[PDB]
């Protein structure tokens, strides 16, 4: 065939893509136990039918969890069950010969999920796909119990057997690249974006100011972010696994929280900073020095280290349940797990207790504005704009993650993996936003024309 | 977009008595730092006498229990009291606006500058 590019089409990841894969035993749309790539484990309501079932085919105690290995060979055993039982059947063999291989899987596909017996029973239907009546097949097969239950499923399915192309599978595959560039564009405006902040204060005596000094941490924070953090989780989530072995995935998930909570904690400070900066200036000058302002810094790294390295290269973060007891020694597992103790008191520390003092400072400064020595007119409306801006880009960008977070701990199972790493997807996009939030004064503004020449 | 009108300078002996003005027209923060600058000759620009709108003051070292500064009521004019003049207070003195329009910076509006010459 001589075919070793991507989206050669097939059986396989036709129906990953209608199944997925969990590692964890979970309820199907019917409610009927089921594991790996759509594995029936049993029809019983009880939960100890469905793991005796299921450690009687993988062969040892696995108390709910397999491993990725053991799902795909459950994988193939049911697909190669599917093939066996269509070629077995009086019903099933002669519409199956007279398919081409792009209906062959589409097929396959409907006897792997409600068994052999089952799809015998579509006597019109097969009747339409021996004669080749494509479109009638798919009108007719939409009238089904298969399409009220699973209907996203079916329609794909039933597009399969009418187009009798690989059209409504094709463009999955798009979308992970599309997916792909756009994390590369995040990286780079993240890496550009705080490269010349740092270099702006660092090379400019003019920058060299308190409140710039607190910029310096929040622009290194969102640095190590875009470097370390962030093109490791790209090509995580893109690899579909994880390459660096164990050591490196906790190391590397120590710098995310680590930069996450650094950040946070210093848009913190930087709003008490410009409080006291604003409300009163006599004071906030005298008192806050350049190395008050540098032992500040260190202790906001320092409990950022607390929260980061300290608790997960010692373990104390990890869970205790069985999928992440397997992640936890498989080398290419990656998967975050950890306990309600860890996950709620880093979330207060990282993003709670920043909110709580941000959303508390900004509000008196905005109140102490109107019991100054003082038509609504024009300067005010922009500057409330201003602050809906910087805490509206905060807000919009860490609340929804550090909130479902915390649900994820309440109730299990409440939050789809896929959904808790967008939404800490779109937290790690605030890196980016920073240096346009925290850096338009004139003299930011000159300093970064003069320094790329413009 | 906004002006400082600065008035008040002039020659003056020696322990004489001035009182600088500046009204800001336009329209400025609710919270700002009013206050006046000056540069001696051959020197550089220092802070003399400033006001927040908060009602507090700062002075330099050089100007304090001699120079008073003060503020008028919602006109947004300051008003500069010099006292007790000496040939070193000679200089330039530019009048002032630190406006935090933006919370995390601020902008700031100057004056055209008046001229103060004291008799030695
Ligand atoms: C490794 C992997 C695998 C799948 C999806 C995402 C990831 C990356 C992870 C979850 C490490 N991102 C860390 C996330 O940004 C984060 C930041 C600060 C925090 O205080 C916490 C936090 O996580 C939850 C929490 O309780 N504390
Ligand atoms: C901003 C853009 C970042 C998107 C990151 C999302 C990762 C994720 O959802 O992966 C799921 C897939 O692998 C399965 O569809
Ligand atoms: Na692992």
């Amino acid at each position: 065939d001589a075919e070793n590019l991507y989206f050669q089409g097939n059986i396989f990841e036709m129906l990953r893509i209608d199944e997925g894969l969990r590692l964890k035993i979970y309820k199907d749309t019917e409610g009927y136990y089921t594991i790996g790539i759509g594995h029936l484990l049993t029809k019983s309501p009880s939960l100890n039918a469905a793991k005796s079932e299921l450690d009687k085919a993988i062969g040892r105690n696995t108390n709910g969890v397999i491993t990725k290995d053991e799902a795909e060979k459950l994988f193939n055993q049911d697909v190669d069950a599917a093939v066996r039982g269509i070629l077995r059947n009086a019903k099933l063999k002669p519409v199956y010969d007279s398919l081409d291989a792009v209906r062959r899987a589409a097929l396959i596909n409907m006897v792997f999920q409600m068994g052999e017996t089952g799809v015998a029973g579509f006597t019109n239907s097969l009747r339409m796909l021996q004669q080749k009546r494509w479109d009638e097949a798919a009108v007719n097969l939409a009238k089904s119990r298969w399409y009220n239950q699973t209907p996203n499923r079916a329609k794909r399915v039933i597009t399969t057997f009418r187009t009798g192309t690989w059209d409504a599978y094709a463009a999955d595959e798009v979308w992970v690249v599309g997916m792909g560039i756009v994390m590369s564009l995040i990286v780079l405006a993240i890496v550009f974006g705080n490269v010349l902040v740092i270099t702006a204060i660092a090379k400019f005596e003019r920058l060299q100011t308190v409140t710039n000094y607190f910029i310096t941490s929040l622009a290194c924070a969102d640095l190590v972010m875009g470097l370390a953090v962030v093109p490791f989780g790209a090509a995580h989530i893109l690899t579909k696994t994880w390459t660096f072995g164990n050591f490196w995935c906790e190391f590397w998930t120590s710098i995310d929280v680590l930069c996450v909570t650094a950040s946070i904690e210093t848009l913190c400070v930087i709003a008490v900073d410009r409080y006291f900066a604003i409300t009163s200036p006599f004071k906030y000058q005298s008192l806050l020095t350049k190395n008050k302002a540098r032992v500040i810094i260190l202790m906001v790294w320092i409990v950022s280290g607390l929260t980061s390295f300290l608790p997960i290269q010692m373990h104390w973060y990890r869970a205790t349940h069985q999928e992440a007891i397997n992640c936890y020694a498989e080398e290419t597992c990656c998967d975050f797990f950890t306990n309600q103790a860890y996950a709620i008191a880093s979330s207060i520390v990282s993003f709670y207790v920043p909110l709580v003092i941000m959303v508390f400072v900004y509000s008196r400064v905005f109140q102490e504005a109107k019991r100054q020595l003082q038509k609504f007119a024009l300067k005010e409306h922009k500057a409330l704009k201003t602050l809906g801006i910087i805490m509206g880009t905060f807000t919009l960008c860490w609340l929804p993650f550090f909130i479902v977070n915390i649900v994820h701990v309440i109730q299990d199972n409440l939050i789809r993996k896929e959904v808790y790493i967008l939404l800490n997807w779109i937290g790690y996009v605030n890196s980016g936003f920073n240096p346009l939030i925290y850096c338009r004064s004139p003299d930011f503004r000159i300093a970064f024309q003069e320094l790329l020449c413009l | 977009q906004v002006q400082l009108q600065e008035s008040g300078g002039g020659l003056v002996q020696a322990g004489g008595s001035l009182r600088l003005s500046c009204a800001a027209s336009g329209s400025i923060f609710a919270l700002n730092i009013m206050g006046w600058y000056r540069q001696a000759p051959g020197k550089q620009r220092e802070l003399v006498a400033a006001i927040h709108s908060g009602g507090t003051t700062n002075y330099a070292n050089s100007v304090k229990g001699r120079f008073t500064i003060s503020r008028d009521n919602a006109a947004n004019t300051v008003y500069l009291q010099m006292n007790s003049l000496k040939p070193e207070d000679t200089a330039v003195y530019y009048c002032n606006v630190k406006d935090f329009g933006a919370i995390i910076y601020d902008y700031d509006y100057w004056g055209q500058g008046t001229q103060v010459t004291v008799s030695s």
